[PDB]
C-alpha cells in the first residue's frame, strides 16, 4: 500500500560526539564497574550458540563484587558442604533466639511421668 | 534537512559521569538515603505528591 | 467514507491539513484555558451521539 | 510495501477505565456509583471509537479477529446460564411440595414467547435488509415498543408476586433466573439504540455481532421457559 | 492478492474534482515529476485524447500508442524488477513453498533491508526436519546446516530507494513528444458540443486550459456550498 | 459467486440530470443500471436480456488492425465490430491476454566467493553426505544402548519395590498374630474416666 | 563398540590403561590429553604420538579446569565423558573381558543386595 | 594466560557511584543544549519531553518520513564486479575482541555434526 | 533513531538512572511489611502486646524467663 | 520419524584419495558480557550492541557457503535484547515439494 508504514527504513546517523573543552572525549554514565579485590579468577563455558555452533562463554572476576570472587573461587565440594550446614545452623540459631530460657511445665519431668501414666491407663 | 557537525566541542570541562564505582553489598543503605534528601528531582517530586 | 465504499477527498474541499491539525506543541497556549476546555468536550462527540440516542428508552421504563 | 499490521504503541482508556471500576470499591454513596457507571459507558464508547478508526488500516483479518471474540464471549454468557440452571437443578428434589406458590404455566410463558419471538423476527427482517442493502425506519421502534411490554410485563411480575427471595431456594433460584435474562434484555436495548445504516456494509462487525446476540437471548428464554413455567 | 481489502472507489477512477487545475503545466511536467494524483490525470487525459480520435489510431503505432495511454513496454530489466515486487507482495500473506535449493539455484529469499528471517524445513517425505530459523543478511550463500539446502537473499534496491511500481516506470520510460493542447481542443470539439458532453474529461480539461470557469455551465459545476 | 451475487461496485444512472439521491426527497424517479435498464425490471428478467457494446463505426478499421496484427485476438474483435461482443466476450478477451511477470536470474547478483573456493564445491557436498551417513547410523547405536539401559532402571526399580513388598509381608504376618498372642493387646484394661 | 562393528571411518584408540589417570591440575592451565593410547607422558600428549603428528585422525584433545584440585582423566580412551573419566574405562574392559565383568559386577551386586536388604528387612 | 589482562586498559575504575555525580554538581536532568542533542538530557538519557511530553505518537512534531514517490533512503549493497560477474560481499560482523574484549584466540574445537536423532 | 530501536535503551544500554531500581525494591518492601504490620497492629489491639512470649498462653514454670 | 537425509552410494565416492571431512572451528569465539565504552553515548551503544549478536555469525566452510547461527524456534532470532519492532519483513518458513511448472523454466 502506498504510503503505508514502510516494511524498512534505515537508521539516520548518531548524533553529533561530544568533547569537553580540553579535547577529552565525554563519558556517559555505565553501569559495568570494575570491582577491587584481590581475586583474578577466570571461569569459561562452552554454551550452546544454535544447534550448530557454541560459544566459550567468561566469567572474569574483577566483573563481580568481593563477595562472589571469594566464593566462586573455591572448589565447589569445597564450599557446597560448608555452606549446607552454615545455613542451616543459622537458620535454627535464628529461630531460637526468641525462646531463650522458655521452661514450660507440661515438659518438666513431672509431666513427662504422669503422660505414661495416662498411657499406660489407656494402653495407647 | 538539516545540517549537522561530526563533533561538538562542549564549553565546560567536567567530567561529570562515566563508570560506575565498585560498591558494596549495603552500599545501597546510604546512597539511596543520599539521594532523596540531597536531590533536588528527589525531594521536590515528593514533596509535591505528599502536599497535593 | 475513505473505505471501500468510497474514496479519498479531493483536495480543493479538504479543511483539516494534518499539518496544523497535528503539530501540537503548544497548543494550551494557543487555544487557552476557556479553548482547552471546549476542546475536552467536543472530544466526547461520540459519546454524546450515544446518551441522544440511549437516554429516551430509559426515561420510557423509569 | 507496507508492514502486515500497524501497530497500536500507547493507549490511556485502560488507566481510566480501571480506575473507573475501583470507584466502585471505594464509593461512600451509591450516588458515586450511578455516576460512575456513566463514566464506564462514556469510556467503553471510544474505546469502540478505536475499533471503528481502524478500519482506516484496511486488514482482511480485523473483521476475523472480532469475529472469534464474540464467539467466545457468546460462550462465556451460555456457560454463567448454565451455571445458574447448575443451581437450580442441584436443589431439584426440595421443590414442589413446600408451601409456596409457583409460576402458573398458562398466561406470562405464553405472551413472553410470543413476545420474544416477534423480536427475532424484527431483527430477522433487519438482517435480510442489511443484506440487500436497505433500511426501513420502523423496524427500530417496532424494538423499542417490544422492549417497553418486556419491562412492563416484568416489573408488575415482581412486584405482585406473593413469595420473596428469602422463602425458599426455589424462590430466589426463579427471581435470580428471570433477572439475569432481563440484564441480557437490557444489554440489547444497549447494543440496538445505535442501529443504523452504514454504507460500508458487509464489513461491519455490528450487524452480525446484534444477530447472533438476541439470537441468544431468545434461545436461552425458552429453556428458561421449560425449565420454570412449564 | 488474498490478503488485499475490497477495491475502492478510487482503485477503478478518480474523481474529477482531484484534476489539476493548472492543466498548462501538468501536461509539460516531466513524468520524474509528477506525483501520484499528477500522473494519473496526465495519463487519463493523454490517453483519452488519443483513444477518442479513432481516425488516428489505424496509423498509430503500438509504441506511440501504449506511451499515450501511459502503458510502460515491457524488457527483461523492468520484466526482472516488477516480477520480484509481486513476488515479495504475494509472501506477505502466503506460505512460501518452492523447489529444493542448491549452488546453481539458490532459494530466493526476497527483502527490502539488508536482512531476512528465514526457517528451512528440508526436503519432501522423510528429508522434511523441524524447522530451523536463521537469519539471511545479504551477501553470503547460506548452507543449511543439517540437509545442505542453499539460501540466498535477493534486495529489491535501486539507488538509494527500494523497487516499486512507479521506480520502474520512471526508470524506464521515456517522455515522448510533449503533448500538444491542440490536440485536446480538437478532440475536445468532436465530442462535446451544443450541450452534449460525451468527452466530461476534456471538457474540464480545456476549461482550465482556458482559465476556470468559460465553458457553459463550467461556473455552476464549480460552485459548491460546502 | 461471491457476495451473493452483488458486485461491489456497479454503475447507477439517472434520466434527471440535477438529481441527487441525498438531497431530494421525491419519489417518482426510477434508476437505472450500467446498461441502461430501469431498476423496476428485475434482474433475472434483465440479465437474460443481450446487451451488446457497440463502437461508433470510425473505430472499424482500428479493431480490424488489432485482429490481423494478432490472429488469435481476431475471433474477438470480429464480435465487437459485429456487435456481437457481450460483457462476458469482453472478460474472456481481458483474461486470455494477461500474462504473468519473469523473473531472470541471470540478472541477480551473487554472493562473493572466490574462484578457489568454487572449486571446492564437490567436496563440501561430499563432507555433506558423510555427516548424514555418519548421523543415520548413530541414530540406530544410540536407540539400541539407551532403550536397552532403560531396562536397567525397571530392574533396580523392581528390586527396591520387592523390598517394600517383603516389609509389607512381614507387618501382615505380624498384624494377624496381635490380637491372638500379643501381650500388647489387652481387654478388661481401659476404664472411663468420666466428665472433670 | 561404535568404532568396532558399526562404523569403520572414525578413529580407533589404543587402550592405555583400563584405569583412570590420578592428576592434580590448576585453574586457568590447559591441558591436551592423549585420545589414541600410545603417547608415554600419559594422561596427557606427549609430542610423539599420533595426536601430536595428527596422525590418522588423531587430534590432541583440549580441557581446562575450572578450579584446582584433583581430577580423573581417562586410560581407556573412549569415556563418553573424556579426557574426564565417568566409569567408562570399567564398562570398555568387560567388553574384552567379559568374564572378568560378571565377576566384578556379581560382587558390587552382592554387597548392594546385602547391605540394602540387611538395613531395610 | 589471563585473557582480563589484555583488555585492563579499556576498563577504567570509576569514580562516581552509579555514574552520577550528585545533581548540584552538575545537572544531568536538563536536557542538553549541544545542537543536534535536543531529545537527549545531559547525561545522554532520552528527555521527557523527546518521549513523553511532546511523543510524536501523540500528533507532536508531525514529520511524515515517506516522500511524493512513495521512497525512504535505503543502503546499497557493497556491489563488485569481477570475472564477468556482478557479486556482492556481505557485511562481516568485527573481532569479537572488540565488542566483548577477550583475545579471540586458543578457542576450543567444535566440530560441526547433524543433529543427534533416534533412529530405527 | 538509533535511540529508540531496544525497548528500555537506557536500561539496556546500563545509563539508567538507579532511582528506578531502588523504587522497585522499595515497592517490593512495601508490598512485605503488609504482612507483618498488620500483624503487630492485631496482636496489640487484641492483646496488648506487639508480640507474644513465646509459650506466654501456656503453663510456665515458675523460674521461666 | 526423522533420520536424517537419505544418501546414495555413489554420492559418497569422493574426486581425490586424500579428502577427509573438514576440520572447520565452529565455536564462535570466546565472549562475555557486551562491554560498552564509556565515551559512546545511547545511540553509539546501540550500534555497539547490534554488532554483537550471536545470530548474525556464520561459519565458511571451504566452497564459499557459510552455515549460519541456527535455532530450533524463532526466538533466537531477533536481536538481543529484544528491539521494540522485531518483525519488519514477514519471516519467510520454506516448505519444499516436487512440483513444477514451465512457466518458470526457458529452453
Ligand atoms: C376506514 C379506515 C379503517 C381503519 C381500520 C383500522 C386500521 C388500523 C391499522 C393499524 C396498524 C398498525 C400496525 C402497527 C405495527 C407497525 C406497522 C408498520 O410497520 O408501520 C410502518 C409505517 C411506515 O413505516 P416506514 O418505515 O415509513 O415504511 C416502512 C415500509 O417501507 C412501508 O411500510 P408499509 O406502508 O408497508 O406499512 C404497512 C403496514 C404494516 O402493518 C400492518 O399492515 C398491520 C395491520 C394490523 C391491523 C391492526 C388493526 C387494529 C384495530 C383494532 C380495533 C379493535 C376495536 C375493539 C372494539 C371493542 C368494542 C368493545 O403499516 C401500516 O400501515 C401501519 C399503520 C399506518 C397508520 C399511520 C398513521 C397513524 C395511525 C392511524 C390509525 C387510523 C385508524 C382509523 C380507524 C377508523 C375505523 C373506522 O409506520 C408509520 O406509518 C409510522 C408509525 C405509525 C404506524 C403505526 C400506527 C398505529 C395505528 C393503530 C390504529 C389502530 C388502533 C386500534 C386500537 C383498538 C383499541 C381497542
Ligand atoms: C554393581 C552395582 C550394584 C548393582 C545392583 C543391581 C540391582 C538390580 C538392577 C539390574 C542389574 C544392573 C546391572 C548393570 C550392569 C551394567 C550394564 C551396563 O551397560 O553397564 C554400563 C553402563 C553405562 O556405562 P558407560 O556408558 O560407560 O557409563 C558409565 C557411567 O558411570 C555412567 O553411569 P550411569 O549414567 O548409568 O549412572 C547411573 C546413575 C544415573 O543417575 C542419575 O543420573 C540420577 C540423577 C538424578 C538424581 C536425583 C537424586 C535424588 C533426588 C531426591 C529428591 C528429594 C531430595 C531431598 C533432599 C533433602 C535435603 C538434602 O544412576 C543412579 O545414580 C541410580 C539412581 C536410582 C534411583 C534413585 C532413587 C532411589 C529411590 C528408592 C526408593 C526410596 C524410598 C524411601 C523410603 C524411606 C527411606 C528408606 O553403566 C551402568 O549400567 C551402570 C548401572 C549402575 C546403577 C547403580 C545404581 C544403584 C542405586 C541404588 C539405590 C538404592 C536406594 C536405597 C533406598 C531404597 C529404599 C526403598
Ligand atoms: C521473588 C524475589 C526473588 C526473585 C529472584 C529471581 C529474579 C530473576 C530476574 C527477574 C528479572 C525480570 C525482568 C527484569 C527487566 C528489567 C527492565 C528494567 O529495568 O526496566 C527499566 C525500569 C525503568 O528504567 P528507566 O527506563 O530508566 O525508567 C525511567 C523512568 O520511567 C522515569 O524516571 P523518573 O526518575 O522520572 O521516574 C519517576 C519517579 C520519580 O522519582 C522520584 O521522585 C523518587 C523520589 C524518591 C522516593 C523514594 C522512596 C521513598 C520512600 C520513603 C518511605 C518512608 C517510610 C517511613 C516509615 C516510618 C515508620 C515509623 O517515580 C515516580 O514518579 C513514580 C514512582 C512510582 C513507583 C514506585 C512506588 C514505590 C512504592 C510506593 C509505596 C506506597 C505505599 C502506600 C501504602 C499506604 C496504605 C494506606 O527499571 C525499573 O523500573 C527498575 C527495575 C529494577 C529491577 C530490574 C531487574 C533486576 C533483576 C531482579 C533483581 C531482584 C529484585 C527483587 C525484588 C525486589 C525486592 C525488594
Ligand atoms: C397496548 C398498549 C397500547 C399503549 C402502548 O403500549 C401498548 O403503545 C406502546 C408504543 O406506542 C410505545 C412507544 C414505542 C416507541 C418508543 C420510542 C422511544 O423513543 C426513542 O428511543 C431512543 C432509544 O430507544 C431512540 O430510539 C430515539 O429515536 C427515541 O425517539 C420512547 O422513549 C418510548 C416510545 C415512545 C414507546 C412509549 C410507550 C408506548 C407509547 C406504548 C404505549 C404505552
Ligand atoms: C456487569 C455485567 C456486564 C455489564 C457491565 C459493563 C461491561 C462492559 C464490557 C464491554 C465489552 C465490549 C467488548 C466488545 C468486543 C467487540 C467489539 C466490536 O466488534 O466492535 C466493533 C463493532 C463494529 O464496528 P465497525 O467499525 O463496523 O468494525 C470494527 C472493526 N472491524 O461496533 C460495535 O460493536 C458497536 C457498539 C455500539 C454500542 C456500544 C455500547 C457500549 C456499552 C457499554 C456498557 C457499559 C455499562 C456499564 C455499567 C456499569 C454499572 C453496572
Ligand atoms: C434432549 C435435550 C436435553 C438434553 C439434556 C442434557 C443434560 C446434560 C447434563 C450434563 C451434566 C450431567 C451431570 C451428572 C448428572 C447428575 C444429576 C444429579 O445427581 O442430580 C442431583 C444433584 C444434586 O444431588 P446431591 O448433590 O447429591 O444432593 C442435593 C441435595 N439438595 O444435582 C447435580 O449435582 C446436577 C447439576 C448439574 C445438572 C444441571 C446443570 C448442567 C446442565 C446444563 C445444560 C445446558 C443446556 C444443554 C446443553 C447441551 C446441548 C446439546
Ligand atoms: C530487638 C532486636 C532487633 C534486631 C533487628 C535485626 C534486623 C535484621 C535484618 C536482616 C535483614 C536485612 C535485609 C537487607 C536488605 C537489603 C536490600 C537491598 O540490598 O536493597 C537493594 C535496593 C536496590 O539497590 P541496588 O540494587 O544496589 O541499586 C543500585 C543499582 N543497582 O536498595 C534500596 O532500594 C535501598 C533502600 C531499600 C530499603 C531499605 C530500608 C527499608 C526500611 C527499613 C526500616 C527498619 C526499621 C527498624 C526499626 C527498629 C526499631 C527497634
Ligand atoms: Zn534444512
Ligand atoms: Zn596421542
Ligand atoms: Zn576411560
Amino acid at each position: 500500500r502506498i504510503g503505508g508504514p514502510p516494511v524498512f527504513m534505515q537508521f539516520p546517523p548518531p548524533p553529533p560526539k561530544e568533547y569537553l573543552a580540553d579535547g577529552t572525549p565525554k563519558t556517559y554514565p555505565l553501569h559495568q564497574p570494575v570491582f577491587d579485590h584481590g581475586y583474578t579468577w577466570e571461569h569459561w563455558y562452552m554454551t550452546n550458540a544454535g544447534v550448530f555452533h557454541t560459544v566459550y562463554y567468561g566469567e572474569f572476576a574483577k566483573d563481580f563484587p568481593w563477595r562472589w570472587g571469594f566464593v566462586a573461587e573455591k572448589p565447589f565440594w569445597v564450599g557446597a558442604p560448608i555452606l549446607v550446614l552454615g545455613v542451616l545452623c543459622l537458620g535454627h540459631i535464628i529461630q531460637t533466639m526468641g525462646q531463650i530460657g522458655v521452661r514450660p511445665k507440661r515438659y518438666t519431668p513431672e509431666w513427662v511421668e504422669a503422660t505414661k501414666e495416662r498411657e499406660r491407663a489407656e494402653n495407647t | 534537512g538539516r545540517e549537522l557537525p561530526e563533533y561538538v566541542v562542549l564549553p565546560h570541562n567536567q567530567q561529570r559521569y562515566g563508570r560506575d564505582k565498585s560498591y558494596s553489598y549495603f552500599t545501597c543503605l546510604w546512597h539511596f538515603p543520599k539521594m532523596v534528601f540531597t536531590e533536588k528531582w528527589c525531594y521536590t517530586n515528593i514533596m509535591w505528591f505528599v502536599f497535593w | 467514507w475513505p473505505l471501500w465504499c468510497g474514496g479519498g477527498v479531493p483536495d480543493k474541499f479538504i479543511k483539516i491539513d494534518p499539518d496544523v491539525h497535528f503539530n501540537l506543541q503548544g497548543y494550551r497556549e494557543r487555544i487557552g484555558w476557556y479553548g482547552f476546555f471546549t476542546a475536552f468536550l467536543q472530544a466526547n462527540y461520540h459519546a454524546f451521539v450515544y446518551f441522544v440516542r440511549f437516554i429516551p428508552i430509559n426515561i420510557a421504563i423509569f | 510495501f507496507e508492514l502486515n499490521i500497524n501497530i497500536i504503541n500507547y493507549n490511556y482508556l485502560g488507566i481510566i477505565i480501571t480506575v473507573i471500576i475501583s470507584i466502585y470499591i471505594y464509593n461512600n454513596s451509591n450516588i458515586i456509583s450511578v455516576y460512575n457507571s456513566n463514566l464506564l459507558l462514556i469510556n467503553i464508547n471510544i474505546w469502540m471509537k478505536y475499533n471503528i478508526l481502524d478500519m482506516l488500516n484496511l486488514n482482511v483479518l480485523d473483521y476475523k479477529i472480532l469475529l472469534w471474540i464474540v464467539v467466545i464471549i457468546i460462550s462465556n454468557e451460555i456457560l454463567l446460564f448454565v451455571s445458574f440452571y447448575w443451581i437450580y437443578y442441584h436443589n431439584y428434589i426440595n421443590y414442589y411440595h413446600v408451601n409456596i406458590l409457583i409460576l402458573n404455566s398458562y398466561n406470562i410463558v405464553y405472551n413472553n414467547i410470543i413476545l420474544l419471538t416477534l423480536l427475532s423476527t424484527i431483527v430477522n427482517i433487519k438482517f435480510y435488509n442489511y443484506i440487500l442493502s436497505y433500511y426501513k425506519y420502523i423496524l427500530s421502534y417496532l424494538i423499542y415498543y417490544n422492549n417497553y411490554m418486556f419491562n412492563n410485563k416484568i416489573i408488575l411480575e415482581y412486584k405482585n408476586n406473593s413469595n420473596y427471595t428469602n422463602d425458599s431456594v426455589y424462590m430466589t433460584s426463579y427471581f435470580y433466573i428471570i433477572l439475569l435474562h432481563y440484564i441480557h434484555i437490557y444489554d440489547s436495548i444497549i447494543l440496538i439504540v445505535v442501529y443504523n445504516y452504514v454504507n460500508y456494509k458487509n464489513i461491519n462487525n455490528y450487524y452480525i455481532n446484534i444477530n447472533i446476540y438476541y439470537h441468544l437471548i431468545e434461545v436461552l428464554y425458552i429453556v428458561i421457559s421449560i425449565l420454570l413455567y412449564l | 492478492y488474498r490478503h488485499w481489502h475490497r477495491m475502492s472507489e478510487d482503485d477503478w477512477a478518480l474523481p474529477l474534482d482531484s484534476m489539476p487545475e493548472d492543466v498548462k503545466t501538468l501536461m509539460a511536467t516531466p513524468q520524474t515529476e509528477r506525483g501520484f494524483v499528477e500522473d494519473y490525470w496526465y495519463n487519463r487525459i493523454r490517453g483519452e485524447a488519443t483513444l477518442l480520435d479513432p481516425e488516428a489510431l489505424p496509423s498509430k503505432s503500438y509504441i506511440a500508442l501504449a506511451r499515450d495511454m501511459g502503458l510502460q513496454i515491457v524488457d527483461e530489466p523492468s520484466s526482472h524488477m516488477m516480477g520480484l515486487i509481486e513476488l515479495y507482495e504475494y509472501l506477505r500473506g502466503a506460505s512460501f513453498v518452492g523447489p529444493f535449493g542448491t549452488i546453481e539455484n539458490p532459494v530466493l529469499v526476497p527483502a527490502v533491508g539488508q536482512e531476512r528471517v528465514v526457517a528451512c524445513t528440508g526436503g519432501v517425505g522423510d528429508e522434511e526436519h523441524f524447522t530451523l530459523w536463521f537469519r539471511c543478511r545479504e551477501g553470503f550463500m547460506y548452507r543449511c546446516g543439517e540437509c545442505d539446502q542453499i539460501f540466498m537473499l535477493v534486495r529489491l534496491y535501486y539507488e538509494d530507494r527500494y523497487w516499486t511500481q512507479t521506480l520502474v516506470r520512471d526508470t524506464f520510460m521515456s517522455d515522448g513528444d510533449m503533448f500538444d493542447l491542440k490536440t485536446l481542443e480538437r478532440v475536445h470539439k468532436m465530442w462535446n458540443k451544443d450541450e452534449m458532453v460525451r468527452w466530461e474529461v476534456g471538457y474540464w480539461a480545456q476549461d482550465y486550459v482556458l482559465g476556470k470557469g468559460v465553458l457553459p455551465g463550467m461556473v455552476e459545476e464549480h460552485t459548491r456550498v460546502n | 459467486a461471491y457476495n451473493g451475487g452483488y458486485p461491489f461496485h456497479y454503475v447507477v444512472q439517472y434520466d434527471d440530470p440535477n438529481y441527487d439521491c441525498e438531497a431530494d426527497f421525491e419519489f417518482e424517479e426510477i434508476p437505472r443500471d450500467e446498461f441502461g435498464v430501469p431498476a423496476h425490471i428485475p434482474p433475472e428478467l434483465s440479465t437474460q436480456i443481450r446487451h451488446t457494446y457497440y463502437v461508433p463505426p470510425q473505430y472499424y478499421p482500428f479493431l480490424k488492425k488489432l485482429g490481423e496484427d494478432t490472429p488469435e485476438l481476431k475471433p474477438y474483435t470480429d464480435k465487437l465490430i459485429m456487435g456481437d461482443m457481450t460483457y462476458d466476450d469482453y472478460e474472456e478477451m481481458f483474461y486470455k491476454f494477461a500474462k504473468p511477470l519473469k523473473i531472470y536470474r541471470s540478472r541477480l547478483p551473487l554472493p562473493y566467493r572466490t574462484d578457489e573456493e568454487i572449486s571446492q564445491e564437490k567436496y563440501v557436498n561430499w563432507c555433506g553426505r558423510w555427516y548424514s551417513y555418519r548421523q543415520r547410523l548413530q541414530g540406530d547405536y544410540y536407540s539400541r544402548h539407551y532403550f536397552r539401559d532403560w531396562l536397567i532402571g525397571v530392574m533396580l526399580g523392581m528390586y527396591l519395590g520387592n523390598l517394600c513388598v517383603q516389609q509389607h509381608r512381614q507387618y501382615r504376618v505380624d498384624m494377624k498374630l496381635f490380637y491372638l498372642e500379643a501381650p500388647e493387646h489387652k481387654i478388661n484394661w481401659v476404664k472411663p474416666r468420666g466428665d472433670l | 563398540t561404535w568404532t568396532e562393528i558399526w562404523w569403520e571411518h572414525d578413529p580407533t584408540p589404543k587402550v592405555a590403561q583400563y584405569r583412570p589417570y590420578v592428576c592434580t591440575v590448576e585453574s586457568g592451565k590447559v591441558y591436551w590429553w592423549c585420545a589414541c593410547g600410545e603417547s608415554k607422558t600419559q594422561p596427557w600428549v606427549d609430542g610423539h604420538c599420533k595426536c601430536s603428528k595428527r596422525e590418522g585422525g588423531f587430534r590432541p584433545r583440549r580441557w581446562e579446569p575450572e578450579h584446582d584440585g584433583v581430577r580423573l582423566f581417562c586410560g581407556c580412551k573412549s569415556c563418553f565423558s573424556s579426557p574426564t573419566w565417568n566409569g567408562g574405562c570399567f564398562t570398555k574392559w568387560m567388553q574384552s573381558n567379559p568374564a572378568g565383568g560378571m565377576l566384578y559386577c556379581f560382587a558390587a551386586a552382592f554387597g548392594f543386595g546385602t547391605l540394602t536388604v540387611y538395613r531395610k528387612f | 594466560k589471563s585473557y582480563y589482562d589484555d583488555f585492563k586498559d579499556r576498563l577504567k575504575p570509576g569514580k562516581y557511584t552509579q555514574g552520577r555525580c550528585p545533581q548540584s554538581e552538575g545537572d544531568y536532568r536538563q536536557e542538553s543544549k549541544t545542537i543536534g542533542r535536543e531529545h537527549l538530557n545531559d547525561d545522554g538519557t532520552r528527555s521527557k519531553r523527546y518521549t513523553v511530553k511532546e511523543a510524536d505518537a501523540l500528533g507532536y512534531h508531525y514529520h511524515p518520513p515517506i516522500d511524493k514517490k512513495g521512497q525512504v533512503y535505503v543502503k546499497g549493497p557493497n556491489t563488485v564486479i569481477e570475472r564477468g560477474q556482478t557479486w556482492i560481499k556481505g557485511y562481516e560482523l568485527p573481532s569479537m575482541e572488540y565488542t566483548y574484549g577477550p583475545k579471540q584466540e586458543d578457542i576450543p574445537f567444535y566440530p560441526r555434526v547433524k543433529l543427534n536423532v533416534w533412529g530405527n | 533513531n538509533l535511540e529508540d530501536h531496544f525497548d528500555l535503551a537506557e536500561y539496556m544500554m546500563k545509563m539508567h538512572n538507579p532511582m528506578s531500581e531502588y523504587l522497585y525494591w522499595i515497592a517490593g518492601f512495601v508490598s512485605g511489611l503488609h504482612g507483618i504490620l498488620p500483624l503487630l497492629h492485631s496482636n496489640y489491639y487484641f492483646s496488648g502486646m506487639f508480640l507474644p512470649r513465646d509459650n506466654d498462653n501456656t503453663q510456665l514454670c515458675d523460674d521461666s524467663w | 520419524i526423522y533420520e536424517g537425509q537419505t544418501v546414495q552410494e555413489s554420492e559418497l565416492i569422493p574426486q581425490e584419495d586424500d579428502w577427509v571431512i573438514e576440520e572447520t572451528n565452529f565455536c564462535l569465539g570466546r565472549n562475555c558480557y557486551v562491554r560498552f565504552r564509556e565515551e559512546d553515548d545511547l545511540a553509539r551503544r546501540a550500534l555497539h550492541q547490534m554488532d554483537s549478536q550471536l545470530n548474525k555469525m556464520h561459519t565458511r566452510l571451504r566452497d564459499g557457503t557459510v552455515i549460519p547461527y541456527m535455532s530450533f524456534h524463532p526466538d533466537e532470532m531477533v536481536d538481543r535484547p529484544a528491539p521494540i519492532h522485531t518483525f519488519s519483513e514477514k519471516p519467510l518458513l520454506k516448505w519444499t515439494w516436487d512440483e513444477t511448472y514451465e512457466e518458470a523454466y526457458d529452453d
